[PDB]
Parts: structure tokens; C-alpha cells; sequence
């Protein structure tokens, strides 16, 4: 029993973190096989960031302008190239700790673990979601640039996020591991702001199912709703529309608990319309949207507390 | 504001 | 910026997890040097648990009754002994991945990371606190027995918790790494229940300081309080008394933010008396008590967003 | 209730 915001064990990623330095700028990189991946902003002074032309800035650099430190060992850079907003530094040594891995670009609403790192040294691990507005609500300080987000499935690390910057509202923006930003953001010092965000409806429904599996039913009701009528209410409360695909994805949780998806939707509609009136769900006084249906299945028992 | 790149010095 | 429930990177502990089997019972153990540590309940059938005499049960076992599996390798047990509620199995091979480590027995209100594990395989990492009633609000399923909690300080792992059981309210009880339960609990199938719990006042104050460091001040006020008067209100709301030592511990956060501890106490008194009236702090609609003053300092910038 | 030991079979 119990339900916690749970990250994946971070050891497979810890063994990949290194420090990259170019000139006076230092940040983290990810060392897989004989390549180190890091934000291309490592080549910029803070003055370069106002209107960088990265192709122009990088042609001015040579391999020896890049210092890569892995623990107590300097790795010699023997090639470099830029892919979107990431730099790829070929080094003379393959990381003996390279896990089985993939790079994946995730959809909004998916969750992942972040290994926050400073100067190549992992600091902490936490779980977060890609928001609908393509920011993450992370926890990052100066020096965190280059930290990665990931999911793990049967000892294969799927990397999905590399950290680049913090927006004025304190939320975070970054790229996939091929250097493509999530959202409209760019690696330039210019006005950029997070768009209005929305709540991830299918994840709130999954978490209501987690609450039932763990033995709680107080918020349920005898009603149902049509998908169309639910979405009319969702739109009013700044929730994303629920699609039939989301309904299908919630099938396994629905089957485990005996609560039809549209019936859980009627429960959520009532919660949005009336509030919680002093009650909590899974220890929270707000509706939580950072657990996917897969997260719930992975963490909860396969036997419901009836 | 602008944005904050989070490298280190 | 940002503030998340953050665990320590779990890799140093992942390399220590093994599976221990005695008869039909399997659980997790912790392999450090040439010793494996696990709950002594591994030697019990479910019938033995009604009124076990563990000294009697263990004298009936030999070294070869214990099967220890580390990944793809069987470790041969060459000695065994019982220390309180933990069993120590000496094996023929020292774990080459043993980190620098200590065993520590923590005080209530301290936090730690839990590496949830099944059949010797780590599943997830999350952060929790030792509650005042000496339970933890974890997330554990069958097979999780033997999973450990820990803190890390400069590459030294301080292990503080080994998981043993789940109480009827769904909260969790276990031991230090020397096998002494936290709280009044025993490793026997008998009526046991968590005592009434309380809120960890010094941790709520630390988290209010985290909120200020991150740029938020809405809940502050122009008032102060005496320590005695604060504790009169704390007692009314089922908060632990704040001691002068707790006040001293909050010194560094007070100095960073310019908010006297007793002034933050006046803020908390007002929050307890009036509620939040629809507002949130650090994304929560309840007052959070699972961050210690040290957790806040470790995660927050050393420069306040003024 | 009683308690639940969380070994595996």
C-alpha cells in the first residue's frame, strides 16, 4: 500500500554524467559509448547569448577547446559536431558503464525522472511531467545545465530530456537528446515565456484509480457521463480534452477496479464542480496530474484493496 | 524578464 | 528555481541489493563487504509468524538453508547470526561495489530516500520522513521486505531503514540496519497499530523558508510571537512543540531570508488559524512537513530571489 | 487487522 511520487533508480544514468568545459563555461554532459552529449550553449560566453550564431561560434573552436572530465579522469576530445541544440564530442574512450539506452522524444503529459547534476556530479533524483505547454516544473540551480531526464524499462534507459534554461515563471525548458527543444523555446537570451498551461486530464483519472486501488472510494458517485459532456466541463476548468485513445489507455485500471472510465469521469466532474471540501486523496488536497496510467500500474498492486 | 541559462562559471 | 521532493541518487545502493531465500520465503538483502543483511523473518513460514521464537527457529537452520542471489551469481553463505531483528549472512565474496557506508539510527522528523526493491531488483526511489509515531508513509508491495532507506553525504551512504511490514492503516514499519525497530513494533503477527501522529513543526517552518527563497512571500505577516505562545497554538493543531534547538537549526535559513524564526512562527500560526483560502505554497494546498532544514538548504539556491 | 509482512512466495 501507499502511493508516492516515485523516480526510477538513477544508477545507470549516474555512471554516464561528466563535466564539459569550454573557455569559462562549464556544464554537464552525458557520456555514452565514445560520445559526450551536452548543450551547445557550452561554447557561448554570456555576451554570445544575446544573438548567437552557433555555426559561426563553433567553427571558431577546435577539439582541444573542449575539456571533458569524468570523475578523476580527463577524456580527450577527438571530434565534435552540432546536432540541433546539442553538441556531440567524440572522445578517445568508450564509457565502460554505458547502459543499454535509447533516445526518445516524449509527448506532453508523459512523465520522467530527472537526475539533477552539478559539475558532472549527481545531486538528486525527482519525478516530473512534460507539461502541455512543453515546460517542466523542475528544481534546478546554476550549474544544472546538461542534466538529463529519463525512463527505464527492463534495464534499457530511454533518455528524453536535457536541461537548458529557466523561464521567468521559474519553470524549465530543454531539449530531447538530439537537441530539439520541447515547445517553442530557443537557446538565446531573448524574451520567451511559458504559454498558458492546462491540467493533464488522463493523468488525474489515473491517479483517482490509484486512490481506489489503495482502498479509497469517497469521491465516487452513482453517476455516469458521456465523453462529450465530460469534455464540456473539462474545458471550463482548464483541463485537456479526454480522447477515446485516453479512454482505451485507462482500460486496464478500469478492469482492475470495476469502475468504468466514464464513471470515473463523472467522479472527476463532481470533484471539479464541488471541490474537496476539506478532504484529501492520496494525501493531497489538490487533484494530481503527474502520474500517467503506466505509472499507476507500475507502482500499485495488481490486487485492489476491496 | 529574459531567461536564465544555467551553466556554471 | 523550483522545489521538489528530491531523493538521493540511488546508484551506490543499487549495487548492494541482493535476493535472500530461506525455504519458501524470499526477500531483499543488503550486501556490504562480505556480509548480507536482511530481515530475520526470512526464516519464518507464515505460520511461524503467529508467535515466533526466532532463536529457536534459527538454531534449526544451517548455512546452506540460505540462498543469496546477486544478479546472475549465487553467493555461498559461510556463516550466519542474528542481531535484533536482522540476520547477518557471511558470504564467501566481498561486494566489489560496496560504497563507503555507515549505519545510523535516525530521529523522528528526519528524512531519507527509500530504494524500493523486489527480488533483489530495484524498482524505484522516493523520499520520505520518519514520522513522530515511528512509521513511514511509504509505497511498498509484497516482496518489498528488505528494501532500505538511506541518506548520502559526500559519497558516504548512511543506511537508516530496512523495511519489515505494513500496518493496518497502510503505513510502514521497519528497523535500523542493526535490526532495532523504530517505534514499539515487533516482527510478529499480532495486533499492532500506529499511534496518533503529529505534524513535524520544524520541517513545516523549513518549507515556508524554501517558499521565500524561491520568491514567494504571500503568507508572511508583520507580527511576531513568543516561542511559548506559538507552542500553545501548535498543540491545538496537533503540531509538535518547537524547541529552542529547532530554532537554532533554522538559523541559517533565517539568515539567508532575513525573516526571524519567531516571525516565521507568526506566519505559520496565521496559516493554521485561517487556512490557505484557495492559495498554494510551492504547489501544495497543505502545509508540507517532509523537508528538513538541511533538505531545504541542500536543494535551494544560496541566493534568495528578492 | 493484524499486520502484513511483505516478503514474497
Amino acid at each position: 500500500s501507499g502511493f508516492r511520487k516515485m523516480a526510477f533508480p538513477s544508477g545507470k544514468v549516474e555512471g554516464c554524467m561528466v563535466q564539459v568545459t569550454c573557455g569559462t563555461t562549464t556544464l554537464n554532459g552525458l557520456w555514452l559509448d565514445d560520445v559526450v552529449y551536452c548543450p551547445r550553449a557550452v561554447i557561448c560566453t554570456s555576451e554570445d547569448m544575446l544573438n548567437p550564431n552557433y555555426e559561426d561560434l563553433l567553427i571558431r573552436k577546435s577539439n582541444h577547446n573542449f575539456l571533458v572530465q569524468a570523475g578523476n579522469v580527463q577524456l580527450r576530445v577527438i571530434g565534435h559536431s552540432m546536432q540541433n541544440c546539442v553538441l556531440k564530442l567524440k572522445v578517445d574512450t568508450a564509457n565502460p558503464k554505458t547502459p543499454k539506452y535509447k533516445f526518445v522524444r516524449i509527448q506532453p503529459g508523459q512523465t520522467f525522472s530527472v537526475l539533477a547534476c552539478y559539475n558532472g556530479s549527481p545531486s538528486g533524483v525527482y519525478q516530473c511531467a512534460m507539461r502541455p505547454n512543453f515546460t517542466i516544473k523542475g528544481s534546478f540551480l546554476n550549474g544544472s545545465c546538461g542534466s538529463v531526464g529519463f525512463n527505464i524499462d527492463y534495464d534499457c534507459v530511454s533518455f528524453c530530456y536535457m536541461h537548458h534554461m529557466e523561464l521567468p515563471t521559474g519553470v524549465h525548458a530543454g531539449t530531447d537528446l538530439e537537441g530539439n527543444f520541447y515547445g517553442p523555446f530557443v537557446d538565446r537570451q531573448t524574451a520567451q515565456a511559458a504559454g498558458t498551461d492546462t491540467t493533464i486530464t488522463v493523468n488525474v483519472l489515473a491517479w483517482l484509480y490509484a486512490a481506489v486501488i489503495n482502498g479509497d472510494r469517497w469521491f465516487l458517485n452513482r453517476f455516469t457521463t458521456t465523453l462529450n459532456d465530460f469534455n464540456l466541463v473539462a474545458m471550463k476548468y482548464n483541463y485537456e480534452p479526454l480522447t477515446q485513445d485516453h479512454v482505451d489507455i485507462l482500460g486496464p485500471l478500469s478492469a482492475q477496479t470495476g469502475i468504468a472510465v466514464l464513471d470515473m469521469c463523472a467522479s472527476l466532474k463532481e470533484l471539479l464542480q464541488n471541490g474537496m471540501n476539506g478532504r484529501t486523496i492520496l494525501g493531497s488536497a489538490l487533484l494530481e496530474d503527474e502520474f500517467t496510467p503506466f505509472d499507476v500500474v507500475r507502482q500499485c498492486s495488481g490486487v485492489t484493496f476491496q | 524578464s529574459g531567461v536564465t541559462f544555467q551553466s556554471a562559471v
